[PDB]
């Protein structure tokens, strides 16, 4: 019988230290107030609201891991997300997946080399936010 | 050759209906002019259509006498303040 | 609460009559077999 | 000319079939863009440009079927043929999901100028 | 015309100022255009390993250049694209499409091949050592080019087997009649089974190009005298530019080269 | 329309899709739902679908008929198809169009549950038997072109069997293996 | 599909499928959401004729 | 600054060092043009949003 509705972010971010660290949000007072540091001063206006480019790298990423099929399914389900509608900042829920995605090649146990290219993403600092 | 069959034999079937219209057409106006109806091929073509969508043939046939005579009361009617 | 929402279960059910929301529809039997209540009703 | 309307038609190129205002031109060997005026010269080029890998395509697919059928390549030809249709296969699996997002995105009524919206 | 840059007619009513910001922008299209022409014609398997894999990472990097492009065309669509803004945020890529149109028009002139190729390509890695960003590119793009060459050098340094279809390494083979090798006083099987290319001697390997030259020729004489020689030290070898790990892989490979053949001597 | 066309597929000829006697199953006519490449693809795969038709009426024709007891049972195998030999061909063939079923139930249910699926998806998904049933159609017409009988039937096949296409290679196999096991029967009660 | 169960269940007198000398036939007003008349009609057909032997 | 860079980005005479050093310059200049832009961007926004939005982004 729960509706969704917009809890407050001490709410979520106790929830997700609790489920974390496995213990009860006073042993994890620590790390609950250092997250809560960090967290609490950042708002992404530089994060360029477009999914095109976050899916562009999942793409490369899947090539990279050897898993062209797996990046082909991984289009279909991208299709098939927005198809539905339940989501609205999709961007910043594939961002998060991809920056927390672990590569099951790092199949294999270690990835060749990291030689970040300047290829990137938009920088959305140019709006007066 | 697999992609042709739809659209070939969609010109196909039109043209056979468009040949058997013609068909019908022709047969019925040989029976008006046998039976002397004075009916024209775009009236014939309205009753047609209007048996076809289910008007009952004695009201259609007593309209379309009384439409007659109203047009020719009208032409009299026209000719006498002519 | 959307997540507590998310632990919701629908009906597999779908039919080609049906597209907009195939979350199942309940055929809803019928000519006895909808038990005892519709055949009292029925008497 | 809508953008859409391109769109079909590069997914018709892209299954080698002519769309409705880009026809293969015999002539040229290639697909050529109905010479209707509201095309603009920028969306003429990037058409030509799809209209090259659709031929290739088209032309590709033709070759496979052509020689699948003749025995006498023998099974080093068979396998050739075999392993085309395969990449073929994958290549069509591509514009199938390609084509489901513009349907969908057909299919959803709301022009969403989102990111996702097929350019 | 001709192995020009691209240049562009700007309708003569356009404002001034858009028109001298058009022309300060255009140079990023033209070097696109030229890196385009560059990639389709080095793009033919005549060209050999070296330039097949140059085109193949210029084509990566197009890639990223038609990525950038799209997120351009998104935030247009969005209106949210000034011309101040498409400068700032092509800033960075024009000055890496300039860089590599500059690299791409230098390997066309100077017609570099194989070793000629990678010494063009160290020469360019210190021309900008300076801009972090293309020294980044130049890395990637000197990685990218040694794979060819390093699998060339490893399989000649491991197994004296010349597998080069382009004749793109340092050590050329010569047909010496393996009959007169013994029979004839040139040294016909020391002289023409392993010859140095001095143009495809790769800059970065010319200090250690006698000791490959020696190793390549041990093994090869090992193979000629019957003994299979399977490498212990075979190794990948990747291209570094701080540290010639690579050089140490190669003087590692020739003692152990120079110690089996003085075993099989003795 | 996907209802419609997988029972084209399925061997209902619609009002869409109309079966030619001659020309096999094809589309009826123009659809003004339809993009006309959009029916040009429908039609390339119901190319596909007129040849699975046809072999279904094949099916028909060799195993869902009953036998004319013609009293000298070797010529009922030449002008009819006719023999065990026959009918372990029809069984190979119908064991062979058993996946094709069961991918097109499948395909069925999956458009069934997303509504945002199109037919570009079932092209690509039925592509593997646009490949495989031409080559084995060609096969069987040719089993019944040269009205082989008996176990000579048994030595096209193996023939025929050592065809380059891998998927037609793995269905051959099948047939063979099936009319050998009715060979290996024969043999069991001489021996 | 319920009905098709019924015949093929043995149910005389079905709303359908209608026995007319001894041969089940099919309504002609029949026509269903996902099928077109004339591709249930034959697939109905099918049935019906398994239904006649039965 | 501008005259300057493209003067001394032509010299390869200038080596290495100078090189660097015009490097750096004009990433500093890369820096101050984006922030050019920003201010642009934002003055722009004033002018389209047709409101007197008393805004810092209003040019003034």
């Amino acid at each position: 019988m729960a509706t969704p509705d917009q809890k407050s972010p001490n709410v979520l971010l106790q929830n997700l230290c609790c489920r974390i660290l496995g213990r009860s949000e006073a042993d994890v007072a620590q790390q609950f107030q250092y997250a809560v540091r960090v967290i609490g001063s950042n708002f992404a206006p530089t994060v360029e609201r477009d999914e095109f480019l976050v899916a562009e790298k999942i793409k490369k990423e899947l090539i990279r891991q050897r898993r062209e099929a797996d990046a082909a399914l991984f289009s279909e389900l991208h299709r098939k997300l927005h198809s539905q509608g339940v989501l609205k900042n999709k961007w910043s829920i594939l961002y998060l997946l991809l920056s927390l995605s672990e590569d099951p090649r790092r199949q294999p146990s270690k990835v060749s080399s990291y030689a970040t290219l300047f290829a990137q993403a938009l920088p959305r600092d140019a709006h007066s936010t | 050759m697999a992609s042709s069959s739809g659209a070939g034999a969609a010109a196909a079937a039109a043209a056979a209906n468009l040949n058997a219209v013609r068909e019908t057409m022709d047969v019925l106006l040989e029976i008006s002019r046998i039976l002397n109806t004075g009916l024209d091929m775009e009236t014939l073509s309205i009753c047609v259509r209007l048996c076809e969508q289910g008007i009952n043939p004695e009201a259609l046939s007593s309209v379309i006498k009384e439409l007659r005579k109203a047009t020719e009361a009208l032409k009299a009617a026209e000719n006498m303040t002519s | 609460l959307w997540e507590a929402a998310l632990t919701y279960e629908a009906s597999k059910r779908r039919c080609w009559e049906r597209v907009g929301c195939p979350p199942g529809h309940r055929e809803e039997p019928y000519l006895t077999e909808a038990g005892r209540d519709a055949f009292d009703k029925f008497c | 000319i809508t953008e859409a309307a391109l769109v079909r038609d590069i997914l018709y190129v892209f299954q080698g079939i002519d769309g409705k205002n880009i026809k293969m031109n015999n002539t040229e060997n290639c697909y050529k863009v109905e010479g209707k005026a509201n095309l603009s010269r920028s969306l003429r080029d990037t058409a030509v440009r799809l209209s090259e890998l659709g031929w290739l395509h088209n032309k590709i697919r033709r070759y496979t079927d052509q020689r699948s059928l003749d025995r006498s390549f023998g099974l080093v030809g068979q396998s050739f043929c075999a392993a085309l249709h395969q990449e073929l296969r994958e290549y069509y699996r591509l514009l199938s999901v390609l084509h489901s997002q513009l349907q969908l995105e057909d299919d959803q009524g709301v022009n969403l100028g989102l990111e996702s919206s097929l350019t | 015309a001709g192995r020009q840059s691209r240049t562009f007619l700007v309708d003569p009513n356009l404002d001034l100022s858009i028109r001298e910001l058009v022309h300060r922008i255009l140079p990023v299209a033209a070097s696109y255009s030229a890196v385009t022409r560059f990639i389709e014609e080095k793009s033919s398997f005549e060209y050999g390993q070296v330039n097949h894999a140059l085109a193949a990472a210029m084509r990566t990097l197009v890639k990223e250049h038609l990525i950038l492009v799209s997120q351009l065309e998104q935030l247009h669509r969005q209106g949210l694209l000034s011309l101040q803004k498409l400068w700032f945020y092509i800033q960075p890529a024009m000055r890496t499409m300039d860089i590599l149109a500059s690299l791409a028009t230098s390997v066309d002139k100077g017609e570099c091949l194989g070793g000629s190729t990678l010494s063009l390509l160290h020469d360019r890695s210190f021309s900008y050592t300076g801009d972090s960003q293309a020294q980044e590119l130049c890395l990637y793009l000197t990685k990218a080019a040694s794979a060819p060459y390093f699998e060339v050098l490893e399989k000649w340094i491991y197994r004296g087997i010349i597998h080069d279809p382009y004749s793109e390494f340092m050590v050329e083979e010569h047909e010496l009649r393996k009959e007169r090798i013994q029979e004839d006083y040139n040294d016909k099987y020391w002289d023409q089974r392993y010859t140095i290319v001095q143009q495809q001697i790769p800059s970065f390997l010319q200090k250690m190009a006698d000791k490959i030259l020696s190793t390549g020729k041990y093994l090869n004489v090992v193979r000629e005298c019957g003994h299979d020689v399977t490498c212990p030290v075979a190794k990948e070898i990747i291209y570094t530019l701080k540290e010639r790990a690579y050089v140490e892989q190669i003087e590692k490979a020739f003692n152990y080269a120079s110690k089996v053949l003085l075993d099989f001597l003795m | 329309m996907i209802h419609e066309l997988l029972l084209a597929l399925s061997g209902y000829p619609g009002s869409i899709f109309t079966w030619n006697k001659r020309s096999g199953l094809q589309v009826s006519q123009d659809f003004p739902f339809l993009h006309p490449s959009e029916t040009s693809v429908l039609n390339r795969l119901c190319r596909l679908g007129t040849d699975y038709i046809r072999f279904t009426e094949f099916i028909e024709q060799y195993t869902g008929h009953v036998q004319q007891q013609d009293h000298h049972p070797s010529q009922q195998g030449q002008g009819g198809l006719h023999g065990i030999y026959l009918r372990a061909f029809c069984t190979g063939l119908d064991s062979v169009l058993q996946p094709y079923r069961q991918a097109l139930l499948d395909l069925e249910q999956e458009f069934l549950g997303d509504p945002h699926l199109s037919i570009s998806h079932v092209n690509y998904f039925l592509d593997q038997f646009q490949l495989l049933f031409p080559s084995v159609m060609v096969v069987v017409e040719q089993i019944k072109s040269q009205k082989i009988h008996g176990c000579q039937i048994l030595e096209t096949v193996y023939k025929h069997s050592c065809g380059g296409l891998p998927p037609v290679r793995s269905a051959l196999e099948k047939i063979l293996a099936v009319c050998h096991g009715v060979m290996y029967k024969q043999l069991s009660a001489w021996m | 599909i319920r009905e098709t169960l019924w015949l093929l269940s043995g149910v005389k007198k079905l709303f359908i499928f209608q026995l007319i000398d001894g041969k089940v036939t099919v309504r002609n007003n029949i026509i269903v959401t996902h099928l077109t008349h004339s591709c249930l009609r034959s697939v109905l057909e099918q049935i019906a004729a398994y239904g006649q032997v039965v």
